[PDB]
RNA sequence: AUCCCGUGUGAAUCAGCAAGGACCACCUUGCAAGGCUAAAUACUCCUGGGUGACCGAUAGCGAAGUAGUACCGUGAGGGA
RNA sequence: GUGAAACUAAGUGGAGGUCCGAACCGACUGAUGUUGAAGAAUCAGCGGAUGAGUUGUGGUUAGGGGUGAAAUGCCACUCG
RNA sequence: AGUAACGCAAACAUUGGUGAGAAUCCAAUGCCCCGAAAACCUAAGGGUUCCUCCGCAAGGUUCGUCCACGGAGGGUGAGUCAGGGCCUAAGAUCAGGCCGAAAGGCGUAGUCGAUGGACAACAGGUGAAUAUUCCUGUACUACCCCUUGUUGGUCCCGAGGGACGGAGGAGGCUAGGUUAGCCGAAAGAUGGUUAUCGGUUCAAGGACGCAAGGUGACCCUGUUUUUCAGGGUAAGAAGGGGUAGAGAAAAUGCCUCGAGCCAAUGUUCGAGUACCAGGCGCUACGGCGCUGAAGUAACCGAUGCCAUACUCCCAGGAAAAGCUCGAACGACCUUCAACAAAAGGGUACCUGUACCCGAAACCGACACAGGUAGGUAGGUAGAGAAUACCUAGGGGCGCGAGACAACUCUCUCUAAGGAACUCGGCAAAAUAGCCCCGUAACUUCGGGAGAAGGGGUGCCCCCUCGGGGGUCGAAGUGACCAGGCCCGGGCGACUGUUUACCAAAAACACAGGUCUCCGCAAAGUCGUAAGACCAUGUAUGGGGGCUGACGCCUGCC
RNA sequence: CUAUAACGGUCCUAAGGUAGCGAAAUUCCUUGUCGGGUAAGUUCCGACCCGCACGAAAGGCGUAACGAUCUGGGCACUGUC
């Protein structure tokens, strides 16, 4: 499940280092900092190298994302990464391409994929790369294909078209107890380098708009606000006329 | 432990001349500023924190 | 009004065009959308002469001697 | 122990924002100090002490800003 | 006002000496203090404070013959130590490039940037002031030089390697230490005594080597599985070879050969006419010349070494160069040219190097009861780097001398009482280690808990490997060191954080809960913009708002 | 029977405070009243409810452990007296 492997080739330790902080040197994302140094594995997402079969040769850990990862070797000695697709064993074969059986792990186009299909590591682009479901339990049904164009429920539970030229693989993602976890103690949240979140009520008017009235303060804002100064519960803030559009079809309840 | 005034620690001479220096003074527009209205006060040193790359005064 | 710029429209060539403090007629004056040009005028880190109902070491320049020095300041700077 | 399992001493094992306690980090009470030995200390006690730990060197973020386990705190004895 | 003070309560004393002059300068003899420093060394910093001679105006909280002060004259020696001539991290700059009234902003290759990677030296001697630097010994890197052996080498590129966490304990060892043995000296005016005092040291490096250590699969039988014993299996370990696919090396697949391997440490050379207790002689009585005995063993034993060796855990633990390997592509060079080797001889770039550095030299305006990374870690008692007393080494606090009032402060003790004190048991006193017995309500079943409370404890013999007997004292963990505890309630679950310098809390955080936004050219934040963060993530994820473990709940408008 | 009000009438609102707690870090009058602890108790504990002016995520009510927390009492101990 877990047996740490020396490092092969997909292991680097190149990545940005301020977390939170951008070009400027600001702290633009709150709360990151302090955290376990961690390596970046180099996963291979777009699956793009076609018609050779893959066997899963162990089952990793992966500090950068909760799901698994999965070292999986070719007959051409070349070695990826994947995403652990759940119930997948090792020693099983995966492959992908345009006609191909249809089992955990095997990545196609959508053209290919029979109406009901459970999927993840859905590309919304041709050859940019899977983008959508890579989290851990996450996964997308195929609904409904017409035209050029195939409609999917994604784990928002947004129905949504896509490309029907975008490849997919096949089975949901693995490590679904993740968030069954119970963390327990401050210092495990500051392992992840999360670091502590003050409340908005607390601080100083100069701070945040809900600023100190006498003892504790009931918010006096006639509405609950961001430190920036707009509405905190439901005003959308999706971009009115975004390009999506016509593809999004209902929207998350 | 220590108290307030003790601002001014033991820094290395290297990390200083990296700072007001005058390789730095040079760099900026503001410094060079800087450095033209030294010259016209006319004081006999430039940039105090400065440093040798190698030498007697020189930080390894 | 005259003048000059953003956005959009957009002329007329001397039987014209512009100006004469909204605008129109008449008369007068002028020729935009290419350039370049000396002097009379401003100034003192200074150079050479000259004068002073200007100072004479708490004055006159911060500085009549190591003076932007000593010293103070992480530094910009302060400063005898 | 039943066929599966549960349940219970035993040994092994060495988890813990575990315990007691020096270094180290703090700063709870008291006395002294108050033209101090010291622009925040000494003395006796006190808290944490494998962690949300301490610290070195080299860096980062700069004032309509920054940083803040939030005190209007801190940003060179200066900070509504 | 000739008043307060003279910067800790480590402590001085005397005899000589120098000198115009000595509580303070030098030496001797005592005494006292530090000894996880108040010792020795190194980073940073300072900058000549270092050493010698001269001086005593100013400085020095007194003095001064003295000095970190003033005047002169000196002093820092490196192929191997530390940086640079090597490599990259955070970060910085950034050709071209994108953006921007200007200045500039973003950003790619490149190039900088050690606190890290790489890379070769130790012992003894000299020594007014330097020493892994100079001397004498053995070493070691990198080049060059010749012989021999090959013909292509060199860079660009393909690869392997470099290359990495925390916690835990068990080994195997050294470093140190202690006691013997050997050696040399010893009479230290006392009742006895040699039971006493000194010595017993050696590095880097080179050769050898590895078990009672650690690792090397399974199956049967036993030793507790273990250390083991017999058999068997056929890669079954470091380690090598071959083959296959577009396929050189590599990676990957199939085949094969190997039972040993690993590395601290150890033996031997280095290494003795080295070093050294004493012994002899000189004394400018400071130091010097001369000859040198023994130089082994046992038991304690690391926080150091093997060691990134193991086992376990989740929070999942740098890059690049040197290094090893290698075909095609590109560039360049080519014969006594280049490369490959074991010897031999040669050859040797800059800068630091003084001194101080738990400080009178740095940081605190002071010769200031303060701050300042790292290294080395002796004895007796002790769990210990705590404490007490000491070694090595370093010190006696840059004002003294008296006297012994009030009073203040740092301390010891106090008859009878025992909180009557006071805002309040504030401060003091009390308790204390170790072994043994015993241990409640309550509970989230982990706790509470060292609950509470009780007993024992020195020194001798005897027995078993704890028990009995004796014996001192008023008192036995006799000093130092070393918990007061119980019964209630509020608040906050908890460890944490906080107003540097009047507030440490009931405030903040927190695990958990819940609402809402966000489909990736995401929402959000910062930018005039380019773009950056978010995220090299993708709804079991990312923003934001309120609440605050666990339990019972969360009503109406 | 004194009393009190489960029950009715009316008024006004978007709707009229439920569970639980309650002289409380909330209680003005107020050292409320009662009980306990003390020879004696404006503090403390338990309970009443007449809540000036509790109350349900500005959470309500519980709660083992914890605290250089706030607050009452007790043994030991003492120049605190
Ligand atoms: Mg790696
Ligand atoms: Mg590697
Ligand atoms: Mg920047
Ligand atoms: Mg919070
Ligand atoms: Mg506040
Ligand atoms: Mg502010
Ligand atoms: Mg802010
Ligand atoms: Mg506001
Ligand atoms: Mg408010
Ligand atoms: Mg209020
Ligand atoms: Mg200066
Ligand atoms: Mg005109
Ligand atoms: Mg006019
Ligand atoms: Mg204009
Ligand atoms: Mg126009
Ligand atoms: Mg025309
Ligand atoms: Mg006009
Ligand atoms: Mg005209
Ligand atoms: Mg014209
Ligand atoms: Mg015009
Ligand atoms: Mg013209
Ligand atoms: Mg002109
Ligand atoms: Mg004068
Ligand atoms: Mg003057
Ligand atoms: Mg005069
Ligand atoms: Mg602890
Ligand atoms: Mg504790
Ligand atoms: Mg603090
Ligand atoms: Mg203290
Ligand atoms: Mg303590
Ligand atoms: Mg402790
Ligand atoms: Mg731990
Ligand atoms: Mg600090
Ligand atoms: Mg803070
Ligand atoms: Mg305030
Ligand atoms: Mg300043
Ligand atoms: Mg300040
Ligand atoms: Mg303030
Ligand atoms: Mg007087
Ligand atoms: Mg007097
Ligand atoms: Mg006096
Ligand atoms: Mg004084
Ligand atoms: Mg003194
Ligand atoms: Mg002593
Ligand atoms: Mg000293
Ligand atoms: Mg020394
Ligand atoms: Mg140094
Ligand atoms: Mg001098
Ligand atoms: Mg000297
Ligand atoms: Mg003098
Ligand atoms: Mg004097
Ligand atoms: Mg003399
Ligand atoms: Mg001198
Ligand atoms: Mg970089
Ligand atoms: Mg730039
Ligand atoms: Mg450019
Ligand atoms: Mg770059
Ligand atoms: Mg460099
Ligand atoms: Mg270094
Ligand atoms: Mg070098
Ligand atoms: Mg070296
Ligand atoms: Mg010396
Ligand atoms: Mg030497
Ligand atoms: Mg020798
Ligand atoms: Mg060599
Ligand atoms: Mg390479
Ligand atoms: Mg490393
Ligand atoms: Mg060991
Ligand atoms: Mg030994
Ligand atoms: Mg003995
Ligand atoms: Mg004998
Ligand atoms: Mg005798
Ligand atoms: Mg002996
Ligand atoms: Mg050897
Ligand atoms: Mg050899
Ligand atoms: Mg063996
Ligand atoms: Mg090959
Ligand atoms: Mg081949
Ligand atoms: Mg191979
Ligand atoms: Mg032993
Ligand atoms: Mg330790
Ligand atoms: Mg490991
Ligand atoms: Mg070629
Ligand atoms: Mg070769
Ligand atoms: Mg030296
Ligand atoms: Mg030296
Ligand atoms: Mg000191
Ligand atoms: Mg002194
Ligand atoms: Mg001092
Ligand atoms: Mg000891
Ligand atoms: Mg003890
Ligand atoms: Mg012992
Ligand atoms: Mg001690
Ligand atoms: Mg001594
Ligand atoms: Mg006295
Ligand atoms: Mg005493
Ligand atoms: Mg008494
Ligand atoms: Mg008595
Ligand atoms: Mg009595
Ligand atoms: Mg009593
Ligand atoms: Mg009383
Ligand atoms: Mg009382
Ligand atoms: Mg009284
Ligand atoms: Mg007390
Ligand atoms: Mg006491
Ligand atoms: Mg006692
Ligand atoms: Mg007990
Ligand atoms: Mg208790
Ligand atoms: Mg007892
Ligand atoms: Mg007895
Ligand atoms: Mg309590
Ligand atoms: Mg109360
Ligand atoms: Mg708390
Ligand atoms: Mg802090
Ligand atoms: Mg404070
Ligand atoms: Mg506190
Ligand atoms: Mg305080
Ligand atoms: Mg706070
Ligand atoms: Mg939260
Ligand atoms: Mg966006
Ligand atoms: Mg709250
Ligand atoms: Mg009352
Ligand atoms: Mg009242
Ligand atoms: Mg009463
Ligand atoms: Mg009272
Ligand atoms: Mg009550
Ligand atoms: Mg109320
Ligand atoms: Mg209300
Ligand atoms: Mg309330
Ligand atoms: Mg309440
Ligand atoms: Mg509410
Ligand atoms: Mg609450
Ligand atoms: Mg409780
Ligand atoms: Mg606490």
């Amino acid at each position: 499940q877990v047996k740490s492997n020396p490092r092969n080739n997909l292991i680097s330790g190149q990545r940005r280092c301020g977390k939170g902080r951008n070009a400027r040197g600001i702290i633009t994302a709150r709360h990151r900092g302090g955290g376990h140094k961690r390596l970046y594995r180099k996963i291979d997402f777009r699956r793009n190298e076609k018609d050779i079969y893959g066997k899963i040769v162990t089952i990793e850990y992966d500090p950068n994302r909760n799901a698994y990862i999965c070292l999986i070797h070719y007959g051409d000695g070349e070695k990826r990464y994947i995403l652990h697709p759940r119930g997948a064993i090792i020693g099983d074969t995966i492959v992908s391409g345009t006609e191909v059986p249809i089992k955990m792990g095997n990545a196609l186009p959508l053209t290919d994929m029979p109406l009901g299909t459970a999927i993840h590591n859905i590309e919304i682009t041709l050859g940019r790369g899977g983008q959508l479901a890579r989290a851990a339990g996450a996964v997308a049904k195929l609904i409904a294909k017409e035209g050029k164009s195939a409609t999917l429920k994604l784990p928002s539970g947004e129905v949504r078209l896509i490309s029907k030229n975008c490849s997919a693989t096949v089975g949901q993602v693995g490590n679904v107890g993740v968030n069954q976890k119970r963390l327990g103690r401050a210092g495990s949240k500051r392992w992840l380098g999360k670091r502590p979140v003050v409340r908005g009520v607390v601080m100083n008017p100069v701070d945040h708009p809900h600023g100190g009235g006498e003892g504790r303060a009931p918010i006096g804002r006639k509405s609950p606000t961001t430190p920036w100064g707009y509405p905190a519960l439901g005003r959308r803030s999706r971009k009115r006329n975004k390009y999506s559009d016509n593809f999004i079809i209902r929207r998350r309840s | 432990k220590a108290a307030l005034c003790l601002t001014k620690r033991s820094r290395s001479r290297k990390s200083l001349a990296r700072t007001h220096g005058f390789r730095l003074r040079m760099s900026t527009t503001s410094g060079r500023a800087l450095l033209k209205r030294r010259r016209a006060k006319g004081r006999k040193i430039l940039c105090t924190k400065t440093n040798p790359s190698s030498g007697k005064r020189a930080s390894p």
